[PDB]
């Protein structure tokens, strides 16, 4: 099983940071501790941070959506009623605006209100089917409710897929030095983690759905699944959940090309999705990031809000998190991965675990190494590996080829 | 137990191109194996700083090659300038169980032969009164190695022979040898003539001296 | 940069000893340091290695006896339970940082001699060697005999007569005593031998003139 080639040379595992924290000047007036970060993005509406731009629902043309909260239908609410000619024109206007100069980066299109496959629209997303029936009734009265509901599915699938394929293809052939992709695709659906006898193993039908959603993967360049966490799970439950999500995200990458699979930039968060103020301790970071470094992903993209990046106390707390927990772990895993490559593979790629249903990881043995901070904030790594570390890695782990270094 | 074995332990190859000194192992070692060179009386010198990569200052066009558990260092250009003893060392920080350095390899160079010339040195004053006497024979610019014999007024001693041999030359691979014989004062006064003999074969060099 | 050993001396069986290795031109937190020994007429043996993080690795024959340590400038070795099997010359090697995950030593020192015996020190006895038709060029020599610890240095005319010098390796005897000889050649003005023994700290001068 091969793997994608690195976008930036001398970096096999890449990090992206997409949050509006570009304003706050960290601590001691130092603006940026982002040396480890190859790509830095800013979602502010007027901002022009090239690295990782992202077009939300409110931009990039005339995207239709019925607001779930009490609100009005916008641009029709269904992909059936859209002009499909003004959309591409305003999208061209937006593409001209948000990247006047062509530069390397990844653009993500954040559109989730409806899902382009029928039968994934259980409550509260049943609305897009209600309307999808009644419109047909307003065109023909011969057909009963059964026939109207049947023909509803043939005015939402075609509509949505012709929407998104074209919204990409005005991006892929125009400014191809960027990396285009939709947010949160694929998905597997793990919501049964409270019932007894829980194993996160995605149910059969969801795998069938994403397997037959194969038309979209042939369009985008990069994938961006979500490996979010909440505080209702247990250690084993969280490990299995993350493991299976990422494993599916890696299996869906075999289809668009079977020799040089895509880049998977795991969209993650450093905050619990149930409590949006409590960070992840190091053990949670293990089965969030280390389970990703150790399964073959091309990199990790973190995401934020303004919830933890507006107040100055928030700036201080995030500065402490960066200087105590996150950056040391980033160097830990990255240096483990680069050492794996250079020693055990001769840099033919990145190494991937033998049996995934296991708690093996890519970490630096504390009895040999020392990751420290010298004065000035530039990290330094001291120490070299022993032979026993390489032996245990070469038994647990194994390597595989790159897309260019086979 | 990481055991690393060197074969050969001494190589004798004339001017031309000589063998690749080896190194074995028992635990898998990827590429952390270094080779060193040490002339007699001097600290070693780093020649190959991986299984294959040469360091700056290696004009003898060495080139090492290998991986896995068996490794070699090839001597491409050998003359009378690259005579020393070579070594292999595992380069990763030693495991709990280890044995890094090998048994060592030695290089014998058979250059152009030379003729020797024996110098015999009688024991000056203030040496016979102290109690023990010595006779010194020095063989200068000879190759290959010789054998030393003595004739003490017709008596060939067997005990009391000390030999010392120089490192190989950096001009013509020539050797220099020093030999000493030690005896008691009464035994020295018991005879008159001494003869030091250096032997290579059909050709033999003899020096002699008699008291008075 | 430089690496210089010190501390090698004479010791008695059953005791303990400490060697030091001094550096100049770099720092010990960026380059590592290794200790190796060589028994007379045998091979190099690996005693240990010190990483950049303070970790110390030894070989299994040495665990329980040897211990390394670092300072701001000097790296020291300490040993115990000394027997007759520990006589050697001790080197100090520095890692030149050619690789990011392995040690490779480029800069070496000179070496310290450790002698383990139950005796007491002696001083050498220096004699002249002058041959008994004479030519314009002659060969003279100096014989050094009977000294317990190595090494003994011999020089000619304050070192100015540095042409045609020939110095020979020492030899151990059955009484625990050494020997050595030196020779030079000169156009026939008398030659002078300076013989120095640091261990007994004696300097002896000899004037050699042909008979
Ligand atoms: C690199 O990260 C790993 C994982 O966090 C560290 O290994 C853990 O270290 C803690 C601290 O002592 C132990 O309690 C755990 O048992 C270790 N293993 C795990 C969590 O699987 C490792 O120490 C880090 N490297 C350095 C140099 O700090
Ligand atoms: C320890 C552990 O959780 N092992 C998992 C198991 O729970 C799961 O049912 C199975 C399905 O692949 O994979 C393995
Ligand atoms: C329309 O939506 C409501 C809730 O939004 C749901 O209860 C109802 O069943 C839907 N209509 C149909 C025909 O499913
Ligand atoms: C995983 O979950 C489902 C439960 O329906 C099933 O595939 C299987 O029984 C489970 N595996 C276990 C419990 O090992």
């Amino acid at each position: 099983n091969f793997r994608a080639p690195p976008v930036i040379p001398n970096v096999p595992f890449l990090w992206a940071w997409n949050a509006p924290s570009e304003f706050c000047l960290g601590k001691f007036d130092e603006p940026l501790d982002m040396s480890l970060f190859s790509f830095i993005g800013s979602p502010r509406i007027n901002a022009t941070g090239q690295g990782v731009t992202i077009f939300y629902v409110d931009r990039l043309g005339y995207y239709p959506y019925i607001d779930s909260i009490t609100g009005v239908t916008v641009n029709g609410g269904i992909p059936q009623k859209i002009s499909l000619q003004d959309h591409l024109d305003k999208a061209k206007k937006d593409i001209t605006f948000y990247m006047p100069v062509d530069n390397l980066g990844m653009a993500v299109i954040d559109w989730e209100e409806w899902r382009p496959t029928w039968a994934r629209n259980w409550k509260p997303k049943d609305v897009y089917k209600n309307r999808s029936i009644e419109l047909v009734q307003q065109q023909n009265v011969q057909l009963s409710l059964t026939e109207a509901t049947e023909k509803a599915k043939q005015e939402f699938e075609k509509a949505g897929k012709d929407f998104l394929v074209e919204t990409i293809k005005l991006g892929k052939l125009l400014r191809p030095n960027h990396l285009w992709g939709y947010y949160l695709f694929p998905d597997c659906y793990n919501h049964h983690y409270k019932k007894p006898g829980y194993n996160g193993s995605c149910f059969n039908v969801e795998i069938k759905r994403n397997d037959d959603l194969s038309w979209l993967w042939n369009e985008s360049t990069a994938l961006y699944p979500s490996i979010y966490l909440n505080t209702q799970q247990s250690p084993v439950a969280a490990t299995l959940y993350v493991r299976n999500r990422v494993r599916e995200a890696i299996r869906v990458s075999k289809i668009p090309d079977a020799k040089s699979p895509l880049p998977v930039f795991a969209y993650t968060r450093i905050v619990f999705t149930d409590q949006v103020l409590k960070f992840l301790s190091q053990d949670e970071l293990v089965y969030t990031f280390g389970e990703t470094v150790a399964l073959g992903a091309s990199g990790i993209v973190i995401w934020g809000t303004l919830s933890i990046m507006r107040s100055m106390k928030s700036c201080l707390l995030l500065d402490n998190y960066m200087e105590t927990i996150l950056n040391p772990y980033i160097i830990n895993v990255t240096l483990a991965a680069k050492m794996c490559s250079q020693v055990l593979c001769q840099e033919q790629g990145v190494c991937i675990r033998k049996n995934w249903n296991s708690s093996d990881y890519l970490h630096l043995n504390p009895d040999n190494f020392a990751i420290q901070l010298e004065k000035g904030g530039k990290f330094t790594v001291r120490g070299k590996p022993t032979l026993e570390d390489l032996e245990q890695f070469s038994e647990k782990f194994y390597c595989s080829c790159y897309s260019t270094l086979s | 137990a990481l055991v690393m074995t060197q074969t050969p332990s001494s190589v004798s190859a004339a001017v031309g191109g000589t063998v690749t000194i080896n190194c074995q192992a028992s635990q898998n070692i990827y590429s952390g194996l270094a080779w060193y060179q040490q002339k007699l009386g001097q600290p070693p010198k780093l020649l190959i700083y991986k299984a294959s990569t040469l360091a700056s200052g290696v004009p003898s066009r060495f080139k090492g090659s290998g991986s896995g558990t068996q490794f070699t260092l090839t001597i491409s250009g050998v003359q009378c300038d690259d005579a020393a003893t070579y070594y292999c060392q595992l380069a990763y920080s030693s495991t709990n169980v280890d044995n890094a350095f090998g048994g060592g390899t030695e290089v014998v160079v058979k250059g152009d032969p030379v003729a020797p010339t024996v110098l015999i040195f009688p024991p000056a004053a203030d040496q016979v009164a102290t109690g023990t006497v010595t006779i010194v024979c020095v063989a200068n610019k000879y190759f290959p190695d010789v054998t030393v014999t003595w004739e003490v007024d017709g008596t060939t001693q067997t005990t009391g022979i000390e030999n010392s041999k120089t490192p190989q030359n950096s001009a013509d691979c020539t050797y220099n040898l020093s030999s000493t014989l030690t005896l008691t004062s009464t035994q020295y006064n018991s005879h008159k003539e001494y003869t030091c003999k250096v032997t290579q074969g059909t050709t033999s060099v003899v020096q002699s001296f008699n008291r008075g | 940069q430089s690496v210089e050993e010190s501390g090698g001396r004479l010791v008695t069986p059953g005791g303990s000893l400490t060697l030091t290795c001094t550096v100049s031109g770099f720092s010990l937190s960026s380059n590592a340091i290794s200790w190796v020994r060589q028994a007379p007429g045998k091979g190099l043996e690996y005693i240990g290695i010190i990483s950049t993080s303070g970790s110390t690795y030894y070989a299994n024959w040495a665990k329980g006896r040897f211990t390394i340590s670092k300072t701001s400038t000097t790296v020291d070795l300490k040993m115990t339970s000394l027997t007759t099997e520990d006589t050697a010359t001790y080197f100090c090697a520095r890692d030149g940082a050619y690789d990011d995950f392995a040690y490779y030593f480029d800069l070496w020192g000179q070496g310290t001699l450790v002698t383990v015996s139950s005796g007491q020190p002696k001083a050498p006895s220096v004699f002249p060697l002058a041959p008994c038709t004479p030519s314009s060029t002659v060969t003279l020599g100096c014989l050094v005999k009977g000294y317990l610890p190595e090494p003994v240095t011999v020089t000619w005319n304050s070192g100015t007569l540095t042409n045609g010098v020939r110095t020979f390796p020492s030899v151990r005897q059955s009484s625990g005593l050494y020997s050595l000889s030196s020779v030079v050649s000169v156009t026939s003005q008398p030659v002078t031998c300076n013989v120095a023994h640091p261990a007994t700290n004696t300097k002896v001068d000899k004037t050699v003139a042909p008979s």
